[PDB]
RNA sequence: GCGCAAGACGGACCAGAGCGAAAGCAUUUGCCAAGAAUGUUUUCAUUAAUCAAGAACGAAAGUCGGAGGUUCGAAGACGAUCAGAUACCGUCGUAGUUCCGACCAUAAACGAUGCCGACCGGCGAUGCGGCGGCGUUAUUCCCAUGACCCGCCGGGCAGCUUCCGGGAAACCAAAGUCUUUGGGUUCCGGGGGGAGUAUGGUUGCAAAGCUGAAACUUAAAGGAAUUGACGGAAGGGCACCACC
RNA sequence: CCCCAUGAACGAGGAAUUCCCAGUAAGUGCGGGUCAUAAGCUUGCGUUGAUUAAGUCCCUGCCCUUUGUACACACCGCCCG
RNA sequence: GAGUAGUGUUGGGUCGCGAAAGGCCUUGUGGUACUGCCUGAUAGGGUGCUUGCGAGUGCCCCGGGAGGUCUCGUAGACCACCAUG
């Protein structure tokens, strides 16, 4: 299933070369579920991310 | 070349009448070529089964070894063999500031099965306890050991396998030790951690038939 | 091509996953364990000695045995995980973890998970020598 | 010059201690000096958690955990960075590091 | 997977915990003798402290015999790595590792700190015995008794702390009570090498152990701490002449 | 320098690597230097004018801090048979 | 009636838990909290769910009533080259 996500906070930048941003995800379905997630490119708080695999969790690079 | 797997045949392992759920599962045996009796090749097997699967209400970590003896034509007849704790739980209990206590007995049941029963316990931290450590002194320990020993001996020695297994399912015996020892020291987790088998009596169809139904 | 059972009920095999640091086995048997259904090993799927252990091997091996058992009517697998045990390592090798995750994906059912590494009460002397294995 | 007052090993008021073989090396070290570390984790790790959780035939089956006590001979630790060297004064503090937030 | 067999080893619990003169000493259970501490309005009445000579026990390896040989494993053999490796790494493997019976007497046998004794700050802990004290628990009331709890006493194993005082300093509540120098006592050191060698004596089955010089040679050798420099040691830190 | 002819390699460049964050990279001409005659070089000058990042120590490079040292002519050190 | 009957146990005790039949002799308390499950009391001992975690909040039984993606925060990040000067 395809899902949507909301940015609650920006925590740090994960990467070897300092590539990924490690961001915190609310679900736009009004659910309270909170998952950390890796995102590439620029991110500011409040943005919406589209997840193709929505059950996956964030690991440290 | 030739597929070994088409000469296979599926059989049904059904547990005895002690527990709730009957069919533990399926077992796979190569058909009789007449040089080798398949009923015999199948005759000697153990099964490692979680109690959770035999009877619906219970704890995951008690395992039963079950032996097939007779085959009923795609029914296998299973008698109790052994019992043990899942390694996970056994490790979960053991911790660093408490004394551990272990004992074991060899007992013949009334019908003649010979069992080895193992006994595990721990010193439990009292609820307001300020001191870091619950240790028990040597003589206290030995007291406990002796009582563990005494209890389960009398529990088995009086009863036949049927009632023994029946006591082992909920673990009556553990709770028994625990209550009985509160005077000497506050025992904590107390189990029969293992059950072994030493001698089965000469095999008898009738006895087993009664055990199944 | 196997057991005759309704669509609800799942046939259980017992899968032994052995991960040393050398290589993995994904080994699937009956309940008794006295009959093996299927056995695939790490060094089998991949050719190089280095790669013998590595998670990738686990992947392949697992996908394959799981397939082959999906053939024979075994849907659900009890899992007994194993580390090399005895005097040597009690950690399971890296392979096992991957392997496990893998034969989930193939659509297998997972029964109880249990950990059996042979663990000594007290062993024979370990294979290095007093001052250790230095490198 | 005496470096530690306790000489690195915890042995006090007894003469000799039963030696144990290292996890990593196999090098022999007395049980007192050995840098000990206890490990409780889950058999399956982070991601495969969520994965396997779906493939169960059981509802609310909680993953078993793996329990292992490690010993590390003084050398092997410092290589594995289980233990790192610290300053003359800050040496003296035997309070275990704050893994508790 | 199921059984069988053999010899080893007693995991986790196990700790700056115990016990032993030190070496050393962890499965259960019974038998055999010891032992500290505690308790005491018991008994003896100076019987004690330390000790040349002389003794008892003394890790590991080693040595004789016997038994036994799972694992590990000097020696050795290969396989690698390397310029070379008779070394680290790997596959093997003899003696040995194990038990019984005799020898051997040495270890960084270390607290690198003789033993008995007196006095000199605190502070919490811990082990053993004792003594007192609300209150919990072993179900509901009485006494025992055990478990926790709050103290006190005597021995212990230690710890933290401190302008007690020492100390060349590191550090030490002893390494304190030392030029304000004396409680008793035993071993023992006198620049570095030569050398724990030569010789004699003596012990052993031998490997060796104890005892132990000299010629010569040499301005330092050494101990703590301090700035440096360096590290194939650990952490941070920056820079589009580093990357993303 | 100029007119005619001659009209060849070259099909977006392997392992590696260089310079760069906003009137900036880059394209494009122009001035000054050298100069009797000369800019495929340099030094300046405008013009057209972006993609991407506002982060990280992975690599490379040096800095501190802790730490060990038998080095101090300071590791190209010292030193053993 | 009677803390008797019955029932219950580590050492004992002057015991712990605790009925009913049936009558007699005339009312035969109020106020005020809570309450997941297990064991053995609303005590004691284990053990939980609500959102990954930490807070809150709720979780004995019945009837009826409506109101619903409970609220607030939130790192929860873990998968051997190389002599000499
Ligand atoms: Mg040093
Ligand atoms: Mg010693
Ligand atoms: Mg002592
Ligand atoms: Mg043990
Ligand atoms: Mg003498
Ligand atoms: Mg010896
Ligand atoms: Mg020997
Ligand atoms: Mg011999
Ligand atoms: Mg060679
Ligand atoms: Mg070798
Ligand atoms: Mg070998
Ligand atoms: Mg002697
Ligand atoms: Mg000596
Ligand atoms: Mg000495
Ligand atoms: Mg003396
Ligand atoms: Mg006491
Ligand atoms: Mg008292
Ligand atoms: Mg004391
Ligand atoms: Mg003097
Ligand atoms: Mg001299
Ligand atoms: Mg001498
Ligand atoms: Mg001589
Ligand atoms: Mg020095
Ligand atoms: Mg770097
Ligand atoms: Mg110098
Ligand atoms: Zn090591």
């Amino acid at each position: 299933p395809i899902k949507l996500a909301r940015v609650t906070k920006v925590l740090g930048r994960t990467g070897s070369q300092g590539q990924c941003t490690q961001v915190r995800v609310e679900f736009m379905d009004d659910t309270s579920r909170s998952i950390i997630r890796n995102v590439k490119g620029p991110v500011r708080e409040g943005d919406v991310l589209t997840l193709l695999e929505s059950e996956r969790e964030a690991r440290r690079l | 070349v030739v597929d070994p797997f088409s000469k296979k045949d599926w059989y049904d392992v059904k547990a005895p009448a002690m527990f709730n759920i009957r069919n533990i599962g399926k077992t796979l045996v190569t058909r009789t070529q007449g040089t080798k009796i398949a009923s015999d090749g199948l005759k000697g097997r153990v099964f490692e089964v979680s109690l959770a699967d035999l009877q619906n209400d219970e704890v995951a970590f008690r395992k039963f070894k079950l032996i097939t003896e007779d085959v009923q034509g795609k029914n296998c007849l299973t008698n109790f063999h052994g019992m043990d704790l899942t390694r996970d739980k056994m490790c979960s209990m053991v911790k660093k500031w408490q004394t551990m206590i272990e004992a074991h007995v060899d007992v013949k049941t009334t019908d003649g099965y010979l069992l080895r029963l193992f006994c595990v316990g721990f010193t439990k931290k009292r609820n307001n306890q300020i001191r870091k450590t619950s240790y028990a002194q040597h003589q206290q320990v030995r007291q406990i050991r002796k009582k563990m020993m005494e209890i389960m001996t009398r529990e088995v020695q009086t009863n036949d396998l049927k009632e023994v297994v029946n006591k082992l399912i909920p673990d009556s015996i553990g709770k028994d030790i625990e209550k009985a020892c509160q005077s000497i020291y506050p025992l904590h987790d107390v189990f029969v951690r293992k059950v072994k088998m030493l001698k089965k009596p000469k095999f008898e169809l009738g006895k087993l038939m009664e055990l199944h139904g | 091509l196997g057991p005759q059972v309704a669509e609800g009920e799942n046939v259980f095999g017992v899968c032994h996953i052995f991960a040393s640091f050398n290589d993995t086995f994904v080994h699937v048997t009956d309940l008794s364990g006295k009959e093996t259904i299927c056995r695939v090993t790490g060094g089998m799927k991949v050719k190089a000695d280095r790669d013998e252990s590595s998670p990738y091997a686990a992947m392949l091996a697992a996908q394959d045995v799981a397939q082959r058992c999906k053939e024979l009517g075994i849907t659900a697998l009890h899992i007994k995980l194993r580390a090399t045990g005895g005097n040597r390592t009690k950690t399971p090798g890296p392979g096992a973890q991957s392997a496990l995750r893998a034969l989930a994906r193939s659509g297998m059912k997972i029964g109880r998970i249990e950990d059996v590494t042979p663990i000594p009460s007290d062993s024979t002397r370990r294979k290095g020598g007093r001052r250790g294995r230095r490198l | 010059t005496k470096k530690r007052r306790n000489n690195g090993r915890a042995k006090k008021g007894r003469g000799h201690v039963q030696p144990i073989r290292c996890t990593n090396c196999a090098r022999c070290v007395p049980k007192d000096k050995a840098i000990k570390k206890f490990v409780i984790r889950n058999i399956v790790e982070a991601a495969a958690v969520r994965d396997i959780s779906e493939a169960s035939v059981f509802d609310a089956y909680v993953l078993p955990k793996l329990y292992v006590k490690l010993h590390y001979c003084v050398s092997c630790v410092i290589h594995s960075k289980v233990v790192r060297n610290r300053s003359r004064e800050a040496r003296k503090d035997r309070t275990p590091p704050p893994r508790f937030r």
